[PDB]
């Protein structure tokens, strides 16, 4: 990440001092010691997840006691969570029901 | 390097993937509590947005005139300087000053009362600087340093400088142009 | 929208019209302020 210099705004460096991890500046004497953990993150993007559970996938999320689905009303049915991005979105729920003369998918 | 790695079918348990990254960074070595180790929290680096300035730590939206206005009555009464934008001619004349009907500005007028500034209701505020009525908006939201100082040359060749106070807020006051035109259309 | 709240008066002063400047800095925020730091000199050209 860039981190500027509060004398004279030029760009910071990352370099080694004798006691400690500085950032410095390359033109006044201003450093900075990295004392403690300091971190950033990029969190790219996943691939697609839609055509890769199709097809009788080897899903493993139901439980026993699991809800039956609304329709059918019977457990003939699986049910998972997925991260569609990157693993800060809030899961998202999706269901789907194969039963016989019966074919559903369902949010 | 040998080419033909091996995997395996087990499953990796969700705790045993976070304590080993853990592991792998919570080290520290801030046991130096020494004068160049040592750290001054006001001279921290700047982040680049200037709102956001602090990336280490010892651990939005936009107001509207309205709301700047209500905030240093009834909340806090310490006094703030603004800094405002007027239009380039005030509905004055310039008096006595040897003329054209030339711009009119706040250099040109005398100290007293010059106007009255009304709150609506639904947020809208106005500035009654005579018959007609000037629009107050709010203007960009600076987040740099402002200082506002007085030079004073008391002397030729010396004098004093002296820093009166931050500003923060800007207001932009505009014409009415609606108003004025719906009086007489053309 | 009757003006229902702080019908403000406002007052003009001419008493610093030539003295006062407004100075700004476009690469300091506004939380790290010039206060403490003690300052050696001033110049101007007027
Ligand atoms: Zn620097
Ligand atoms: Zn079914």
């Amino acid at each position: 990440m860039l981190l500027f210099c509060p004398g004279c705004g030029n760009g910071l460096i990352v370099e080694e001092g004798q006691r400690c991890h500085r950032f410095s500046c390359n033109t006044c004497p201003y450093v900075h010691n990295i004392t403690r953990k300091v971190t950033n993150r990029k969190y790219p993007k996943l691939k697609e997840v839609d055509d890769v559970l199709g097809g009788a996938a080897a899903w493993e999320n139901v439980d026993s006691t699991a809800e039956s689905c609304p329709k059918c009303e019977h457990p003939r049915a699986y049910f998972m969570q997925l991260q569609t991005r990157s693993a800060d979105e809030p899961m998202t729920t999706f269901y789907k029901c194969c039963n016989a003369q019966c074919g559903h998918r369902w949010r | 390097r040998p080419e033909v790695i091996q995997s395996h079918s087990i499953f990796e348990q969700g705790p045993a993937e976070m304590m080993k990254k853990k592991g792998n960074w919570d080290k520290t070595v801030d046991v130096s509590d020494m004068g160049p180790s040592h750290i001054i929290n006001i001279k921290k680096e700047k982040r680049e947005t200037d709102e956001e300035t602090k990336q280490i730590l010892r651990m939005l939206p936009k107001d509207v005139s309205v709301a700047e206005l209500l905030r240093e009555l009834s909340l806090t009464k310490e006094e703030e300087l603004l800094f405002l934008q007027l239009p380039d001619t005030l509905p004055g004349q310039p008096p006595t000053q040897d003329i054209a009907e030339n711009a009119c500005t706040l250099a040109d007028l005398t100290e007293g009362q010059v106007g009255k500034l009304l709150i609506r209701k639904s947020g809208r505020v106005q500035l009654l600087l005579g018959k007609v009525t000037l629009d107050v908006t709010m203007g960009t939201a600076c987040s740099f340093l402002q200082e506002l100082v007085s030079v004073g040359l008391g002397d030729s060749r010396t004098g004093e400088m002296t820093v009166l106070g931050h500003v923060k807020h800007k207001l932009v006051c505009s014409p009415d142009f609606e108003s004025l035109l719906d009086h007489k259309h053309r | 929208d009757d003006p229902v709240v702080q019908e403000i008066d406002v007052y003009l002063a001419k008493s610093l019209a030539e003295k006062l400047y407004l100075f700004q800095y476009p690469v300091r925020p506004a939380s790290m302020t010039y206060d403490d730091i003690p300052h050696l000199s001033a110049k101007i050209k007027p």
